[PDB]
């Protein structure tokens, strides 16, 4: 089966589902993009990461299966400043 | 001297014939099931993620022909967004993606992917076509 392999896509090689990034509702505060990794993170005040949050699901799809690898990652369950809440949410997600 | 070289050869082009017939042929019976399909579906023309239990596929029928058409990837096949469980919500929002940013490349089954890939899809499963008229 004719395969165009100049065209990328990370699901050809990712066999960890839960390494997938995905995106859902962050109840309140609006979408995130989450894997085990943790949410993709802005660059926050004190150049520290925040959970990105965006104001709709299209907007979190279309900026998370855009094109660049989305260094910026706020994992809340092995930072230093855990947030368990904040962790339980992601693994509930996952 | 080869014995059967202008016979051999002319049973080799009534055969490339055949096999452009027969899938045509195909093409045929499917764009008319297409039709009796279609009777009474709404976005049966607009692009919908499908599971095909290993994989996503963002496929439609044609307005004009009928037939399953799929977003293309590159310049290859169907663009097919590997499943890595069962339930993947990644790959089907990837293919959403897909349909919202990259429908304007796409592959039809039948005599489209004959003449672009060299292979009908049909008549071969497990390819999408193949499963599509099972």
């Amino acid at each position: 089966p004719a395969l165009d392999r100049r065209v990328q896509d990370v699901n050809d090689t990712i066999s960890d589902v839960k390494q997938k990034w995905r995106c859902v509702v962050y109840p309140g505060n609006g979408f995130v993009s989450a894997s085990i990794f943790g949410f993709q993170a802005e660059v926050g005040p004190n150049n520290t990461r925040s959970i990105r949050k965006f104001n709709t699901m299209r907007q979190c799809i279309d900026f998370t299966f855009s094109d660049v690898i989305n260094i910026d990652i706020y994992n809340p369950c092995i930072a230093p400043n855990i947030n368990n809440t904040e962790c339980q949410f992601l693994k509930s997600v996952l | 001297p080869v014995f059967n070289e202008l016979t051999r050869y002319m049973r080799i082009k009534n055969t490339v014939n055949d096999w452009k017939s027969l899938t045509d042929s195909k093409t045929k019976l499917e764009s008319d099931r297409g039709r009796l399909l279609a009777a009474g579906k709404d976005d049966i023309f607009e692009f919908k993620c499908v599971d095909f239990g290993a994989y996503f596929i963002a496929m439609r029928l044609d307005k004009k022909t009928y037939l399953p058409q799929a977003i293309r990837r590159g310049t290859g096949d169907a663009w097919m967004v590997k499943k890595a469980a069962k339930v993947d919500p990644s790959a089907q929002q990837f293919c959403q993606y897909l349909i919202k940013h990259k429908s304007n490349n796409v592959i039809t089954c039948g005599n489209e992917m004959l003449n672009e890939l060299g292979y009908s899809g049909y008549f071969m499963s497990p390819h999408w076509c193949s499963d599509l008229s099972n």
